[PDB]
């Protein structure tokens, strides 16, 4: 999981 | 007539774990699915049950205040008439010392620990005496059930098998997690019901909680609730393969759905891990590099009918463990009935986003969320794509429709007003119109950096960030953003350029407003007057100019360049004068030429037409  | 004594009482674990299908979870103790029969077998010591001498009655509590009108609690007699949708004991077999029964428990039974009691009298005399204990679950094979699933497959994958795949990676480069949900491994199912039994709602009023256990809406919802920690614990707190050590250790991203997908499964609710994917110089991006956007997100769908809600929302229902929320029909996401409960607006935004152009009004395709919604197949080793089941195609009727029921028109651009001029400071404004009959509540990003003529970005001379800024229904807003010479100057560019950019987000339906204007700060202006010709210039600097000079040229005019220096500093908004002769060649129009020169300010221009 990564931010956009 | 003497009365009858137990010998003991059988729990056929085997016929019934196979039948309920929670062989599994029959190895110690009975565990059962609701709206079904099940069986046990009375041994007596001495003689049998004589249905002429004999009434047996039963009665089953379940939690720690039970009580009938709760429907935690009954007593029923062993009778051959049998009531269909009611808890009832029937005798099935009778042989030389033992007497079969059958048991059936309502299809809306709240699940969880019971205890059965049994009642032998024989008219003049009786004695009431605990039999044992079963466990009642969901039964997603009894028609009568609201978790019930017409197809035998789904019913393996979705409530009886252990370990699947969770999806990760990327829109583009999906990869698959497999995982263990292990929810009929020893212990397990003990958890989720303390876990059940530790939820707020338990500890405001444990009767009612109980009671409610009937629903698998209810339960769903818990469960979103509780696999995180709010400070109350709550088995997550934000490597391994599974969700066995989790909950295990407990009692002493992706890995909420999982858990909670666990949990369902072994409450007996067919339930799917799912994943969304989201992709992407940009003021959003930007701005995300508490709700933001990842590239994916893992929810988890369980399958119910919605009597609590209008008819038509009954299938499956999405429900969110990550940092109480669902569980809310998917139907209604993709159909953008928001009204509808639980907690629709927030699953809606996972796969939706309405990115605007206001680069003067156009679709910004620089954000793109719910791509490749994914799960794992039936029965097989292969993804599912469920996108369709969030989303009508993009640009349909149903998807605009859609779109509409949801929305139930706001428009943004970059002002000036006064004029802006190398050396001073000034305002910039992000100007807001709302013309629709909503309030709205949005954060706005409103920056300036300087720009090269070719489009290069220098460094950030101005910010303003407004996390709640307030739109109320048909009104208009100018937010200011002060520019500053102390802080462009130093990082300036030939360009002469600064670009302001705003950006408005509105949390809820996830939309975004992008407007973005580039502004020039013109040099000052040149004056010439003719007398001979005359030419000043008003230092437009807070500062002092040191080296200032002309040069003025103008065939028809001067047959020699006369470039003239001058000798002191020109002081903040102090005016420079010079002049020179001119002994005009011929006739007609001629047009001077000027250049100013400076330390600070360098190669500002000018002319004059003359006759």
């Amino acid at each position: 999981a990564q931010p956009l | 007539a003497e009365e009858l004594v137990l010998e003991r009482c059988d729990l056929e674990l085997e016929t019934n774990g196979r039948d309920h299908h929670t062989a599994d979870l029959c190895r110690e103790k009975l565990v059962v699915r609701r709206g079904q029969p099940f069986w046990l077998t009375l041994h007596f010591e001495g003689r049998n049950y004589e249905a002429s001498v004999d009434s047996l009655t039963f009665s089953v509590v379940t939690g720690p205040a039970p009580s009938q009108e709760a429907g935690t609690k009954a007593r029923f007699p062993l009778r051959d008439a049998v009531e269909e949708g009611d808890w009832t004991a029937t005798v099935v077999d009778q042989q030389d010392c033992t007497l079969s029964l059958q048991l059936t428990t309502p299809a809306n039974a709240p699940i969880g620990l019971y205890r059965l009691s049994l009642e032998a009298s024989t008219g003049y005399q009786g004695s009431s005496f605990v039999l044992g204990h079963f466990i009642l679950l969901f039964n997603a094979w009894c028609p009568a059930d609201a978790v019930y699933l017409d197809s035998e497959e789904e019913r393996q994958e979705y409530v009886l098998t252990q370990q699947g795949f969770i999806y990760q990676g990327s829109a583009k480069f999906i990869k698959n997690i497999p995982w263990n949900f292990g929810q009929f491994e020893d212990g397990i199912l003990d958890i989720c019901l303390i876990l059940l039994d530790v939820n707020p709602k338990f500890l405001k009023n444990a009767g009612r909680d109980c009671s409610r256990r009937s629903s698998p809406v209810y339960v769903g919802r818990v469960v979103s609730g509780m696999v995180n920690c709010n400070d109350d614990q709550g088995v997550l707190l934000g490597s391994w393969i599974g969700s066995v050590d989790i909950l295990r250790r407990w009692k002493n991203c992706w890995v909420f759905a999982a858990v909670a997908c666990t949990v369902l499964r072994c409450l007996g609710i067919p339930t799917r891990v799912v994943t969304n994917y989201n992709s992407a110089s940009n003021l959003l991006i930007e701005y995300f590099r508490s709700e933001m956007i990842w590239n994916f997100h893992c929810w988890v769908e369980s399958w119910m009918t919605r009597p609590d809600l209008q008819p038509g929302y009954e299938g499956w229902q999405a429900l969110d463990p990550t940092p109480c929320c669902g569980p809310v029909p998917v139907r209604a996401i993709k159909e953008g009935d928001l009204s509808t409960k639980y907690d629709a607006p927030f699953v809606f935004a996972e796969v939706n986003a309405d990115v605007v152009d206001w680069i003067q009004k156009s679709i910004n395709r620089s954000l793109i969320v719910g791509l490749k919604i994914s799960t794992k197949s039936v029965g097989r080793d292969e993804r599912e794509d469920i996108t369709h089941t969030y989303k009508y195609p993009e640009g349909s009727s149903e998807e605009r429709e859609a779109f509409t029921r949801a929305n139930h028109g706001m428009a943004m651009r970059i002002r000036v007003g006064q004029s802006m001029n190398m050396g001073s400071d000034f305002d910039v404004f992000a100007h807001i119109t709302n013309n629709t009959a909503e309030e709205y509540v949005c954060r706005l990003l409103l920056c300036a950096r300087t720009v090269s003529y070719n489009g290069i970005l220098g460094p950030e001379c101005g910010t303003k960030y407004l996390l709640n800024l307030n739109l109320e229904p048909f009104s208009e807003k100018s937010v200011p953003l002060c520019i500053l010479y102390e802080k462009y100057r130093d990082c300036l560019t030939e360009s002469n350029l600064i670009k302001v950019r705003a950006l408005l987000v509105e949390p809820v339906i996830n939309s975004y407003l992008l407007a973005e204007r580039d502004l020039y700060l013109e040099n000052p202006e040149i004056k010439i007057r003719i007398l001979v010709a005359e030419v000043s210039l008003q230092n437009p600097l807070p500062v002092a100019l040191e080296g200032c000079t002309f040069t003025v040229e103008g065939a028809g005019l001067t047959e020699e360049q006369k470039t003239v220096e001058i000798p002191d500093p020109v002081e903040a908004g102090e005016e420079v004068k010079v002049r020179m002769d001119l002994l005009p060649l011929h006739m007609g129009l001629h047009k001077l030429v000027v250049n100013f020169e400076s330390d600070k300010l360098k190669a500002v221009k000018g002319f004059r037409n003359v006759i």
